[PDB]
This record gives C-alpha cells, structure tokens and sequence, in this order.
C-alpha cells in the first residue's frame, strides 16, 4: 500500500485523478496478485466478507476490507490472471445453495456438482 | 494501469516512487518540462514553514491542511496533476520527504542525461556524457581547482597510500 | 579513479547495503575500499546486500564499494600440495604465497552419472577396521562422525599418512591428494595440526584450506566450497583425491547465521533448509568420475562429529542420508581408552563391497561377518553367565580381534601389515592369546615379518590379494612366530 | 611520487640515508633495542647458553651395564 | 512480454517486466542466461513485476538483465522416448546421449483428473513380500508411502522391490530420482542399463527415469515433480498404462518448497515449511491417481525428516496416502530388514473381503499380539522377569519368530547383505506365520526366521538353526 | 567529532555523528555526561546515525546530546600500574584507591593473533598441584574451565594458585570479574587482601582486578573481558607473560552478549544464545595464546548454564577447552580440599599419543585404580575389605594414601585444610603417587598424605608417628 | 511551544503515549499528562516518546499535551513509614493522609 500508488502506474494517474477518475469500487483492477490472493484495488464500497467475482469469472472475496484494495482470497488459479485484472463487485458475501436435492448428491463445496451426476437443483441458498 | 516511461534519470523510485509516476506523469503529456519548472519552484515555495509546519502539528487535521497548505497556497500556479500529487504527498505525508523527489527528479531532462564517474573531489558534477567518446579530460583541463589531498586525494586519485598499502 | 565505484549505503552488522555499482555480476565478489572483499550476494533493486568477507568493525558507511568484478573463485593448482592457505588460498603459513596462482570458481557442479563412473575401487585407510569393516574406495562422501577430537581428527591423520605410502608410491589412482578443509578448527587447532602434517610431510600432497576458529563466517563457511573447486580438479584431472571437511557443524552454524543476521530466518533446528543443498551440492561434487576426468576422484570425507551422538539432529539426517554410510567411533570406548574406540554398529558402509580390498577381504570379508556373530554376541549375550565355547571364544577372540582394530593412533599401515595381523585372528591363531599381549604380538609379529616374511608380504602386496600359498607361509609365521611370540 | 618509483624514490633514499648511516639503517633506537635484548635473551631460554659465536665441544661416558 | 531482473535474491528472481506480464506459471527465458534459464512466473509481484524463479542458479547476472517469456510454462517433451532416458524437467539428456525426441510436449503442469473419471474404489495389488503384503496389501494403482528413514537400506528396499516387482510388473514405469545422491543414480543408471530394461537399445525401456538431484537449485528440484507427473500422466492415461511411478524423495521435494517459502516472501511455516503444502500437495497428489484410463501404482519414497512424522509435514502426508509404509528405525537398527513398523505401515486395504479373511484375520492376530508385545516390552525391559506369566513369554517369543519372520535379507545385494532369502508367495506367507500361529515352531530358533523366504524353507533353516 | 541523541531506546542510543561515523568499536564519550557514558559504536546505521551501546547508565538524556568520539576504542590502562589494582570496565578504580595509572591505554579492540604468530605449539603451565597438572595438564596460553562446586574455597584454592603460580612461575595475574557479584568480589576483595595475594601496602601483588559486575550493562559485562584481554596481551607479549587471566565468570559474558542480540535486531540464536555466539567466542579465544613470548592463560571460572554442555554455549565452550575442570564436594566432603574430583579433570588432549604415558599411566592407573577402589567401596560397602584381597585391601590403602596425597595444606583456609600449605613439583608429584603405587611406604601412616603437598613430608610423618 | 517540554499526545494507544515532541527528554524523565496523570518517557525517539503512562486511555485522548516535570523520580523517603502503606510514589494508600517522608529519594 505504501509503495504500490505511492509508485506510478497505479499512482500514475492518481495524480491526475483521472483514473476511471478512479472507480474500481464495483469494480477492481487487480492491484496485485499472486498466488489466489488478489490485491486488488478499488472494489472501495464494498460490504464486509463479500464474494466477488472475477475477471477471470472466478470467485474471490474480499475479506479484508482494506482502505485501498482487497484481501481477496481468490479460492483458485493464479495462472488464470495476470495482474490488474477487472474484479466486479456483486455487492454480495456468500450464502450457498441448499436444499433438499443435495440430499442425493455429492457436490463439491461450491454445492455444484463434481459427482457428474450432471447438476444438482439448487433450490435454496442460505446462508 | 498505465505504461513504463523515465525521463533519462529515471532513478530507483522510493521516495521517487511518487518521481517515477511523473517520470511517466509528466513526460507523458510531456508538460514533463512544465512540471521540472514547476517542481524547481516549488522547493522553496515549500521551505518556509506555515500551512505546512501545520502538518507537524498533527493535530491540525491533515484534511484540512491540504485544504489550506495547497488550497489557496499550493496551487498557487503548482497545479496542473501538480497540485494533486501535491496533494497525494501531502495525503501520503512523503511532503517533508518531497526535496528529495525533487532531487531525483531533477536529474530529469537536462541532468536527465547528467555525468556521473566517481572521480575525485568534486568529482563528477552531472551534466552529460557521450561514452562513445571520452569527455572526461576536457572538464579536467577545464579547472585547475578542486583539493584532490583534501578532496579526494592522492590515494584514489593516484595511491599516496597504497605504497604503505602493500606494507 | 572512482570511476564506477557505490557507496556503502548501510552498514551494521557485516551487512553492507550498498549503493550503486549497479549492474554487479551475480555474485561477484566486490571489493569494498577496506580491502575487504564481499560478495554481492542480493542484489536487492535499491541496494546490494552484501555479504561482507571480513568483518563490520573495520567499516565505515558510504565508503566505496569498487567492484571487484569477479565472481567468485578460488585458487587452484597443485602447488598447494605442500601448503596450508586460508579458503581463499591465500597463504596463512607465512611462506609467502602459493604457487598455485590458478583460480578457478568455486561455482562449478557436481557432474552428471554418464561422467560419473562408479566405484570398485578399494582406498586404503591404514586403518584396518576402516578399510575392512567400512571398506573404502575412491570418490565417496562418507561420514567420519564421532565426538569431540576423539581421535576422530587423528583417524583423519592415518588416512593420510597411509595416503603418504601413494603419493610416496606412484599411485595412479591411490596418490590421494589431501585437502583438508579445516572448519572453525581455532588456530590452535589447526597451528597445532598442521605442524604434524608437515611432520608427517604429508603436506606435500596435501593442501589445507583453512577456516580456523576465526574467520568471518562466510569464510569459514565458503572453506569447503574453496576445496571443493579444488578438489574436482585433481579429480578431473584424473588426479585422486581426498578431501576433509571438518566439519560442517560450524560450517552450518556459520551459513544459518549468516542467514539469521541477513535476518532470514532458517528452519529445523533453526537450520535453513537448503543448508541440504548446501551440503549436497557441496558433498556431490565428491564423486568418483570416469575416465573422461582422468577417472579421478575426490574422494570427500566429511567429518560430523555428533552432538551426544545426535544425528536424528536434522543437519546430520541430513548429512547421513547423503553420505554412504558413517563411521560412528563409540566414544565412551575412546573413552575407555580405546582407539580406535568405533561405534562399528554404527559405522557402516552400505555399498560393502565395491569399497573393500581383496587382501584383506580373505580374511576380513569373512571376518566381519564373523565377528557380526562376535559382537553380537558379545552384546547380544550379556550375562556374567557362560554359553559355549564356540562364542565364549567369539568373545574372547573377538576381544582380541577387538585389539586389533585399535591402532594407537597415528600408526596406520599398508596393507599386508594388516591383513597380516587379522589372518592371525581370523584363521584362529590368536583367539589364544589375550589383549595385552595382541598388541605386544602385533608388534612382534611385525618386526618378525619385517625382518623375515618380507617375502610374503612382498608377495600379498604384489597381489594386492592373498594367496592359500601366501597363506601356507602364514600359516607357518603365526603359528611359529606364535610360539616365539610368547615363548 | 606517482612516477610511482619516485615513491620508491621518496622511500629509496631515505632507505640510502637510513643504510648510509651506521648499523647500515639504524634510527630504530634505544627502544627496539629492549625489545631485542629480550627476544635475543629469551631465544637463549629455548636454545641453551655459551659458543653462540665459538664451536661447542661434548663429551662420552658411561654408567653401567645394568 | 519481456523483463528485466530487478532483483536477485538468491534464485528468486524479481523480474520487472516492463510491459505486460503473462500470467503466472509463464516459464521465462531468460535473454542472456544460455543457461538455460527458465524464470517460472511466480507472483506477479505487482507494477509489472513478477517474481519469478529460477529453477537454475545465478553468479555472473548483471542487475539490469533481460529475459523473454517462453510464453508458456514449460514446455516439455513426453511420449515414450523419454522412456529409457535421464530427463530433468526440460526432459534434457541427462540420459546425456542426446535429445528426448518426443512429438508432443507438455505444460509440466497437469491438474486433478475428474473424480468420477477415477476409478471409485480400487482392487489390491498385492505386495509380494510376505510381511508387506501381508500387513500391507496395496490396491492395484494405488499411492504409497515410504516413510522411511532414507538410505537405510531404506533406499535399497526400495529398489530391492523394485527388482522383484518392477520386474515382475510389465506395463511402465516411471522413475523420479529427485534430489538423491547423483552417485547412487549413477551406478543406478548402470544398473538398469546393465539391466538392458534401461535398454541400450530403447530409447524407451519401458522406464523413464526423471531427475531432481539435491545438488540441483531448488526450482529444479521442486519442478520435476511436476514433470515426472506429466510424462507418468502421459503414459497413465494416454498409454493407459499401469504405470509405476516411483519417487526418492518426495521428502526432498517438499523440502524444496519449504524452504523457498520464506524467500518467496511469503511466509516458512511451522518448522519452517510452506504453509501451502497442503494445496500444493492436494492439488499434486490428486493431480495423482489411477483412473480408469491407466493406473498409477506409485510408491513414493519418503524420507521423513530425522523421521519426525509428528512433523507437521509428514502429518499432512498421511491424508495423500492410502498405503503408508512406515519403516521403524529401531528394527532397521536391529538390522533387521525388513526393518518396518508395520503397526503403523498401514493399508485399511487389508480386509476379510478383498484379502479374504484368512490372511486379514493371520493379520490381525498378529498385530494384535505385537501390539500388546511392544507394550510390555519396555516394562519387561527394565522389569525384566518371572513374577509374571510365561504365556506371555510364549507370545513374546513367537513375536520374535514372527519378528524375524519378517525379515527377508536383501536378497540382491550381496554386497550389502551378502544374503538371501526369498520372496514368499501370499499364500505361502499367510500360511508361515500362520504356521507360527499354529506354534509348532517354538522350541526351534528365532534367526531362522530372520532374512529368509518360505516359511518351509525357514523351517528348515530353523531345524538346520538348530544345528 | 559529536553525535546527537538522536534516539534512546534505552541504551541503545542512537546517536547521530555527523563528522562522519567512525569506525564500529570506537569508543565515544558523551558529552553531557555527568555520569561518563560511554556508547561505542556499533552500526553505521546511515543518516550518520550510528547504533551505539551504553557501556554505563543513562538519564538527563537531553535529546540530541552531545556526544564525543574517542577516536578509538575505549582506552584503558595498559602497562604493569594495574597490578593490585581494581578497575571498573572503564579502566578505573574501583579499588576506589585514585587512579589506576598505567603508562599506557590502550584501545581495547585488538583481536586474534596470527597463527604462525604463535608458538603455534603450547606447554603445559605448570601449576604444582599435583593434582592439578596431573589430572589435567595445565596448558601455557590455554583455556582451562573451571566447573566447581560453589563457595568452596574455590577461590581459596584460586588464591593458593596466585601463590604458588603466579608467584613461582613468572604468572601474573589478571581477574576479570565478569558480571560478577560486586559483593562477592568484595568480599573477596578483603580475601585477597587478607591473603596477601593481593597487597596495598605494596600495590605489587600479581593480580589486577578488573569488575564489570552485575551493575554493568552487557555491554560493559561483556566487554570487561576485551579489556582484561588488552591489558594481558599487553603483558604477555610485552611483558613477555605468561598472563593468568581470571576470567570470572564467562557465563555472564555469554548471558551479556546473548542479551543484548535480540535487541541488536540480531537473532540471538539457539537458546537466545547470540548467533555469533561462537564467533564472539573465537575471536576472544584465539586471543588466549602462548604467542611467541608469553602466553595468555585463561582460568576461565565456568559456571555450568543449566548444568547442561550439550548446551550449545557449552557445546561451543568445548572446542575452546583443552582442559577441563570440575571442582568436587565430593572430594571436599572427604576433607579433601583440593576438593577436586579427578574425573572431571582431564585434557581433551589426554592420550600418551599425546598426554604421555607414565603420567597418563599412573595415572590411567590412578582413575582406575581409585576407581576401582570405589568399585571397591561399592563392594566394600558390602562385603567389606576382609573379603577382598589384599591388592584390594592395598589399593585402596594406596588409594587412600593417595586420597589424602592429593590433600596439600592452604596457608589461606588453615580453616579448612588445617594449616599452611606447600608447592609440589611435577617430578616429585607424579613419583609420590607412583611411589604410592610401588607401596613403599608400606601402608605407614596415609592420613599422613593428607594436607602435604609433597610426598616425602607425608613419608616422613608416617614415620614420627611410626 | 514545544515538543521540548511539551509534547501532542502522537498517539496512544492504550496507555503507551507516543508522545510527539518534548525533544530535550531526559532519559527516564517522569512526565505528566494533560489530564495531570504522569507517565514516564523511557524511550526517547526522535518521532515520540514512548510513555508509560500511569493512567488510563479512557482518561484522556490524543495529541494532549504532555508537559515535561524535567523529573526523573525520587520517592519520599525518610524512616517514618513505619505504620504506612503507601502507594509507590512513597506517598499513601493507607489513607491516614500522607505519609511521614518527605525528604525523597531516587
């Protein structure tokens, strides 16, 4: 934070204010990333703990409601992305779908499936 | 975000991190020249305390000491994206830390090319070299000043001691 | 003039941040103003961390850092053989330098299996228990561990001054050029040392690097890898060598805190980890080559010495797991009074057989296997209680045979001096006789054979191998020489 | 000087007026010449003490044949 | 996309790249290191800048120098060619007799394989050895273990399994020597070459041999990994291979990782590790497995630090394991090889069912009786006798035929061993001990059991023990 | 030149020189200081600042004081003018008895000698305690670590060997009282005095006394020893001594230096232990030498951290010991005073490869056969004397003999041995024993070995009473 | 003013006043708080002063101006707390009033 936009690039146009103006509030542009941990910028308004979704279509969340960026975890890939990339917010934290067709499936944790048994139904999600 | 450019000098970043955002800044739009000026300015619109020493005091609300140490003041013609960096170190404290961009900056387009071997006393003094050719012996001749014993000395510039130096 | 030089940006602790000379070649040893070398390990953006050879007191900040523009290397030649040198081969025996003016840089790896040749090879010891029990040949890396200079330092000598019997022979394979890294061996250690090495003129084909109890950290630290350039060279100039890390415990110590005080941290044991890659890039550029490299070897022959016999000690897991086997001396048994004092359980050699010499391995071969038997049941059964002849024997024999493997130290021999002495063993000639006296008949039995079964000895030698025949006079000198022995 | 052997020089003759006075080079004084007297004196300790400047002569005997 | 070192701090290797980055992974070349250096992005770092690593070393880099993405992770050569061959990562000749001409090339990079394109539930491939199978049948395909202190013989069991049954399996194999000693590889490699099954005449064998020697910088090392997998991969599913992969020292490997964590910046771990290693390991083992396109039989070597299992690392290694072999130093130490802990080798794989209860069953009284054996084993050490029950001694006795039942010189070598002592066929296994279960041996020796085979045989020897 | 405070955080002050920053290990004197602080610098930090450590106490630490180099390391009298003579760290009375002149101060970084500068080949000291030289040679320039059991008259025997040493060989001596208790020092200081060891009337007693005691900061605590190190150097080579160097107690050195690491932003490694813990080490021991002339003794009271050696300070320790020292109560209890327990006095260096035979032998003889004897009192103890032989009833007479022969009265602890003591020569030493050994003396009187330090007075008073 | 003898509460934390200024500190100068409530200034860096305070945060709030005493302390002293139980300025708790020391010493 007191390097990254204290050094150009990201700072570089800052200056001007002119950046989007800066956005990335909804939005992020990677800020830095390595290794599914997705400094990201912006994303600025966020709720606490949101889910947000990625550029790489992936989800992330941000955690770590930073003054400049996000903690993102991004729970995958880091081969996906390179850096900068657009994270749009969805205003949202998680809740994943339950239901009662789930009892009958093995999912993955995502409550989607894996036991290629096609898809599950999500009926509900909750939280 | 945007692209790498740096002035000749050009520098490390860090404290220069902000110098290096003009070193593409202000060589885009290329009122990288306005901006050397403005910097030059600027330092010793800076040296004096007031609406800045203001910061110091740090309970002067760091808020409104931008809005009053560059509100009427620094913008005074330092604008431009000027201001606003200005407002960025100011945000980012790196204000009593600006001299120091400056410098690096300053080698920037002039003494963005400067001179640079470490060559005794006042020793290299920036300005620009073409290494193809050897430019060195002109500024030599140029002078016979400079103290080489006090000053640098006849041990770089030519071993007194490293006659001691073997034993 | 300055014409490109840095400042030191930083310094405290031996750890200079450097400004400038920008563009460093990777681990250039530099020159800073005081003489003193670093070596620009980290080449962080805005500064060099170095690593300072030489030490922080001496310094003083923005001071010039000149580059020395070379990469790290050490001396090397052969002129050394015949010299002790600090690691950067740069005298400390005050003869003036070596003349070993070659260098040649440390950075070099460890060759690759097609020019690598296996061993078969036998490499003689002088030291009967090691030659047979943890048979030696050429190239290997294998632990010397014991405890505290408990003669593990002299083990080293009779090595050596067997050595002294191939270099003082024409070996073409055994004229083992020794290369005793000296690791935080004080100066008292080593002066000390290496004054019996010159004694045992040994030095002549023998270089010392020689990282004493002083040394700036990455000094003692970089001594191995000083050898290790050099030792490759004999080895790949087909000359065969030996190398004596001694040891790699201070070495670690000195890299993990070198670490440390780069404030990076380490790991187990507050060890870094790759301190593995540390010794196994070290320890692997020991090999035995093919011919490609003259054939030659280093021959690498670290030296642990256990911490209380602690070797699950992650470093020494380590370095075991490397190695082909440990000696492990019983140091209780040094202690006993006995030396060598071996803790041959734990003295092993996994490889066995393409280690070992045929001489001795007539009777030896059988032997340990024999006294497998012996030792075992000498721990196994442990009683006051008799068993049977046949073991109680073992024991007593065994005992004897116990004598044998003893070697007062600095007294390593050729090998039908040793054989020699074991066929008296072996082939059952001296289970009879009891300790005092085996030590008194080896002495005798010597000077007998010495005086008269020089043929014989003549001939195991020229065979390099026992005959039944050899055997048959043998079996004649034992049992007569037996006779006069006591009688 | 940096015709560097005038630095030689610059040493050189005051090596030539150093062995151009007595012991050859002297200016070393009364204080080297503690140093020395014991060094000189201790080397004796190791060494033994007589024909440091004349021939050593010894002498062959017996005891008994015990 | 091109960058220049910024940063060398050791072989982690800060590169700026002064336009755009490719993603992570991207293996660099690096312009200038003709040493052939890849740069494997490893975090773009920000501002352009990765950290990237050299799986090389450094000495001689200008700060300043300029490298070029290889534009992909590393491209690597597969197919059979590489059967037969000293590859490194690169699949570079360290079979050193030139190029691994391949056709087709790989991303070293390979990723779990769909859970339902496993197999489900595997059938057992039997062990042979009498005391492994026995106590630890393994599943046709399956994922083992070696926990072991290496180079115990540790190594040479291995190898001496390798003789019985990698000989005796057909299909291929897959052979990693990852950070062992280059000299054991080297006389390995005669030793296979010898064996002709590393043909002299194949450029294939029928095993590839992959190489991430210790001496190696640690990228190396810790890539190959990746890289044994894709070929071992290639030959699973693509050759539908029942493949062997065979692995010294998944240890070293997991070492590498952890010791580049800190310098990665990131955090070590406890003990230093990469706090990563369980995704790194989750993602890589189940980048293992045996689907059904081929199966991987993959016995894994595993040195286990001053064999600390405890050990967080090792503590992890058990959930990719589903046949653990764990090696009792103490046996070993006993000299005894087999040398195991087999109360703690473990297989659930071991049943009524799938090994019949008779064998399951021999088993489970004999760990049974073993397990209570040791527990006593210490009080009676020191408690010594015969204010007791002789019952007891019976067992402990037996325990100790067992004991040395298991063991099995190392039959090969000679050198280390000079012994021999066979193989024992399962049947004839389950029978020998059952056989002591039937305790009609018991007034005969005890090394009769040891380093043997047949329980026939070793009765003999017993009888013959017995003079 | 000056400094500023710029920074205390505690007495790591940092301290902005700004006429340069001279080289780590010079000593400054701050200015403004009522109470002589001195910093020595430690790290150039940059900024001109420079991490400095308070050798000494703080307070009116009026931010950007004044601070003096030195131009040097601390200068501390060198020069002969410090025997007798108590002096803090700081080079200065704490006799408290005006200045401890000497002629010459000396900068007191000064470190490890050149090893072709030494006689790169060492001799035994010899101490005349039979015992000592015996069980454990004694070497010239060499390390010796003193175990001991407390309080003992560990420093009556210390005394005794001032006076027999120190006086009989050319010995000088040196006590470092590192980290020590100022009061036991004190104590003892009336000991010495009162022993005579050290004098005032004469201030030529062969001891000058150096205390960088508890009250001292690490630094300070740690750094007394350099100094007692500067000044035995300066005797060893210079007045050609064989300097003993009371290093009293090197614990509190470890314990200083390990203290301050951490701090020191310097991961202080194992334990805490300082991770140049050995190179602090080294560079010290390899100031403890027979050079060419003189040789610098170390008597190294060792207190025994944790009572563990594995311990890696001791574990470090060992390579710097050639011989090693346990004092024993057990030995003590027997009235034996020296209450040394043999066992634990030994010599790495022991073999008769190396520590030669007959002495060894005897003495291999000795730890056995005393041993054996205690082999015997565990046997004894059961089955009493009657029915062992009389090789046993003769050994352990002989030992006994030999019990009490090791028994050499003290001038000093008349208190504890009886009576005024003697000096033992090796030749005698080792011969009484052997003699004791041929069992000559019959087994006349053995209580007569008892508080005699040659063999012949207890042959004698076998006979007086015989 | 200063940020010599006095000095902006720089920051507390929670009873660790970083103090901005008060730059002539005293090693181990006492100093009392805009708020009275002392504080010990141990640390004396250049950009605060690490303080003990001997107080609470929920007392008082930043940049507060913290006046130096200039005192190090001493403690009543004299012989005549014989009865007393005192809080550790030597001054009371006992609640008799004051103690009987009133000579003070460090």
């Amino acid at each position: 934070k007191t390097g990254t936009a204290e050094v150009s690039s990201i700072l570089e146009e800052r200056i001007l204010g002119a950046d989007t103006s800066v956005d990335l509030e909804e939005t992020g542009r990677v800020l830095s990333i390595g290794d599914g941990i997705a400094r990201v910028h912006g994303l600025r308004n966020v709720q606490a703990e949101e889910m947000v979704e990625f550029s790489s279509g992936l989800k992330g969340m941000s955690l770590n409601l930073e003054p400049d960026n996000v903690g993102v975890v991004v729970f995958g890939n880091d081969k996906l992305i390179k850096e900068g990339d657009i994270v749009k917010r969805t205003g949202a934290i998680v809740d994943v779908p339950v239901g009662e067709e789930l009892l009958g499936r093995v999912v993955d944790a995502l409550g989607n499936a894996i036991d290629g048994k096609g898809p599950i139904g999500s009926k509900a999600r909750r939280r | 975000f945007a692209k790498l450019v740096r002035p000749p000098v050009q520098i490390y970043g860090i404290e220069g991190r902000y110098a290096t955002a003009l070193y593409s800044a202000a060589s885009k739009q290329n009122k990288l020249e306005q901006v050397e000026k403005e910097l030059l300015r600027v330092g010793q619109i800076l040296k004096e305390p007031k609406m800045a020493a203001s910061l110091l005091n740090p309970y002067v609300k760091r808020s409104v000491k931008v809005k009053s140490l560059s509100d009427m003041t620094a913008k005074e013609k330092f604008s431009p994206l000027t201001s606003n960096l200005i407002n960025l170190l100011a945000e980012n404290g790196r204000l009593t830390n600006t001299p120091a961009v400056i410098s690096a900056f300053s080698t920037m387009m002039s003494v963005h090319r400067g001179e640079v071997p470490c060559t005794v006393t006042t020793a290299s003094a920036l300005d620009e070299t073409t290494l193809t050719e050897l430019k060195t012996v002109l500024k030599s001749f140029l002078s016979k000043g400079q103290v080489l014993k006090l000053e640098v000395k006849i041990d770089p510039s030519i071993m007194g001691g490293m006659i001691v130096r073997i034993g | 003039d300055l014409e490109e030089t840095g400042r030191v940006l930083s310094i405290g602790d031996g750890i200079a941040r450097v400004h400038g000379l920008r563009n460093v070649q990777a681990e250039e040893m530099v020159e800073f103003s005081s003489g003193l070398k670093g070596m620009s390990l980290n080449l962080e953006p805005d500064n060099v961390g170095v690593v300072v050879f030489g030490n922080d007191k001496l310094i003083k900040e923005g001071d010039i850092v000149k580059r020395t523009g070379a990469i790290v290397d050490v001396p090397v030649g052969e002129e050394l053989l015949g010299r002790v040198v600090d690691a950067l081969g740069n005298a400390i025996d005050g003869k003036g330098p070596i003349g070993s003016k070659a260098r040649r840089r440390v950075g070099l790896k460890a060759p690759g299996i097609i020019p690598r040749i296996s061993v078969r090879e036998p490499m003689q010891t002088g030291i009967k228990a090691v030659d047979s029990l943890v048979p030696i040949g050429r190239g290997q890396r294998e632990l010397i561990i014991g405890d505290r200079q408990t003669g593990k330092t002299s083990i080293a000598i009779d090595t050596i001054i067997n050595q002294k019997r191939f270099n003082d022979g024409t070996d073409e394979k055994k004229k083992l050029y020794c290369i005793y890294v000296a690791i935080g061996q004080k100066r008292s250690t080593v002066a000390q040392l290496v004054k019996r090495l010159t004694d045992a003129d040994a030095m002549k084909y023998t270089i010392v690097v020689s990282a004493t109890a002083s040394d700036a950290a990455p000094l003692q630290y970089l001594a191995p890898y000083s050898g290790c350039s050099m030792g490759e060279y004999f080895r790949d100039n087909g000359k065969h060598a030996l190398i004596i890390y001694d040891d790699l415990s201070k070495q670690a110590v000195a890299y993990r805190q070198m670490s440390l005080l780069l404030r990076r941290p380490p790991g187990r044991e507050a060890y870094p980890g790759d301190v593995f890659y540390l010794h196994s890039r070290l320890l692997e550029r020991a090999a035995k080559m093919n011919d490609a490299f003259g054939g030659g070897s280093l021959t690498a022959l670290p030296v642990i010495e256990t911490q209380a016999g602690d070797v699950s000690a992650y470093i020494p897991t380590n370095v075991i797991s490397i190695t082909d086997g440990q000696i492990f001396l019983e140091t209780e048994l040094f202690y006993k009074g006995i030396r060598p004092a071996i803790n041959v359980g734990l003295s092993v050699s996994r490889v066995g057989s393409a280690a070992q010499t045929r001489a001795m391995k007539q009777v030896a071969g059988t032997m340990k296997l024999e006294l497998a038997q012996y030792r075992e049941v000498a721990a196994f059964a442990q009683f006051g209680s008799d068993l049977d002849a046949a073991t109680q024997q073992l024991l007593s024999r065994g005992v004897r045979l116990t004598e044998l493997l003893k070697q007062g130290q600095y007294s390593p021999m050729a090998i039908e001096e040793q054989v020699a002495v074991i066929y008296a063993g072996v082939r059952g000639y001296l289970d009879k006789l009891e300790p005092s006296k085996i030590t008194k008949f080896e002495n005798a039995f010597l000077s007998h054979v010495i005086s008269q079964h020089q043929a014989l000895l003549g001939k195991i030698r020229t065979d390099g191998k026992i005959s039944e025949e050899s055997d048959a006079k043998l079996k004649e000198i034992v049992t007569n020489f037996l006779a006069g022995f006591e009688a | 000087l940096d015709p560097v052997q005038k630095l030689f020089v610059d040493k050189i003759r005051e090596y030539r007026t150093k062995r151009q006075t007595s012991g050859g080079p002297v200016d070393a004084g009364p204080e080297y010449q503690q140093d020395l007297d014991r060094e000189l004196f201790k080397l004796k300790q190791m060494y033994g003490k007589a024909d440091m400047n004349t021939f050593p002569n010894f002498t062959f005997e017996d005891p008994k044949f015990e | 996309t091109t960058g220049r070192i910024v940063a060398v701090i050791g072989a982690v290797v800060d590169v700026q790249f002064d336009e755009g980055l490719p993603p992570i992974l991207n293996a660099l070349e690096v312009q200038g290191r003709e040493t052939r250096l890849v740069l494997e992005v490893a975090q773009h770092l920000g501002e352009s800048t990765v950290r990237t690593i050299a799986m090389d070393g450094t000495e001689g880099l200008v700060r300043g120098q300029k490298v070029l993405d290889s534009g992909a992770p590393i491209r690597i050569p597969v197919g059979p060619e590489t059967l037969g061959r000293i590859m490194n990562v690169i699949g570079e000749p360290i079979d050193e007799r030139g190029p691994i001409k391949t056709k087709q090339f790989a991303a070293i990079h390979a990723e779990a394989p769909e859970f339902v394109e496993m197999s489900v539930e595997q059938e057992i491939l039997v062990t042979g050895i009498k005391v492994v199978d026995l106590l630890a049948p393994y599943a046709k395909g399956g994922k083992i273990g070696l926990f072991g202190g290496a180079g115990v013989g540790k190594t040479v069991l291995i190898m001496e399994l390798i003789n019985n049954v990698a000989k005796a399996h057909g299909g291929y194999s897959v052979f990693a020597g990852v950070g062992e000693r280059t000299r054991e590889g080297n006389d390995l490699y005669h030793e296979m070459i010898e064996s002709g099954v590393i043909n002299l005449k194949d450029a294939t064998s029928k095993v590839a041999l992959v190489y991430g020697q210790m001496n190696e910088p640690p990228g190396a090392r810790a890539r190959v990994a990746l890289t044994g997998l894709t070929v071992a991969e290639y030959f699973r599913d693509q050759e539908g291979q029942d493949v062997l992969l065979f692995i010294d020292n998944i240890f070293r490997f997991t070492q590498a990782g952890s010791e580049v964590s800190a310098l990665l910046g990131r955090i070590p771990s406890a003990v230093g590790y990469q706090p990563t290693l369980a995704t790194d390991m989750g993602t890589m083992q189940e980048r293992i497995t045996t689907t059904k396109k081929g199966s991987i039989t993959s016995v894994q070597a595993i040195y286990v630090p001053a064999d600390d299992l405890t050990d967080p690392a090792p503590a992890t290694t058990f959930a990719h394991l589903d046949a653990t072999t764990v090696l009792s130093r103490a046996i070993a130490e006993l000299g005894i090889y087999p040398a195991v802990d087999p109360l703690d080798s473990t297989s659930r794989i071991m049943d009524p069912n799938i090994v019949g209860s008779e064998h399951y069953d021999v088993a489970r009284g004999v760990q049974k009786i073993l397990q209570d054996y040791k527990s006593l084993q210490d009080i009676i050490a020191i408690l010594g006798m015969d204010e007791l029950s002789e019952e007891d001694k019976l067992t402990v006795s037996r325990a100790r035929k067992i004991q040395r039942f298991l063991s099995q010189p190392f039959q090969v070598a000679e050198v280390f061993t000079g012994h021999l002592g066979k193989l024992v066929p399962l049947k004839e296994t389950i029978k020998g001990f059952q056989q002591i279960l039937a305790g009609e041996y018991d007034h005969l020796p005890e090394q009769a059991f040891y380093m043997v085979g047949p329980i026939e045989e070793a009765v003999a020897k017993a009888d013959k023990l017995a003079e």
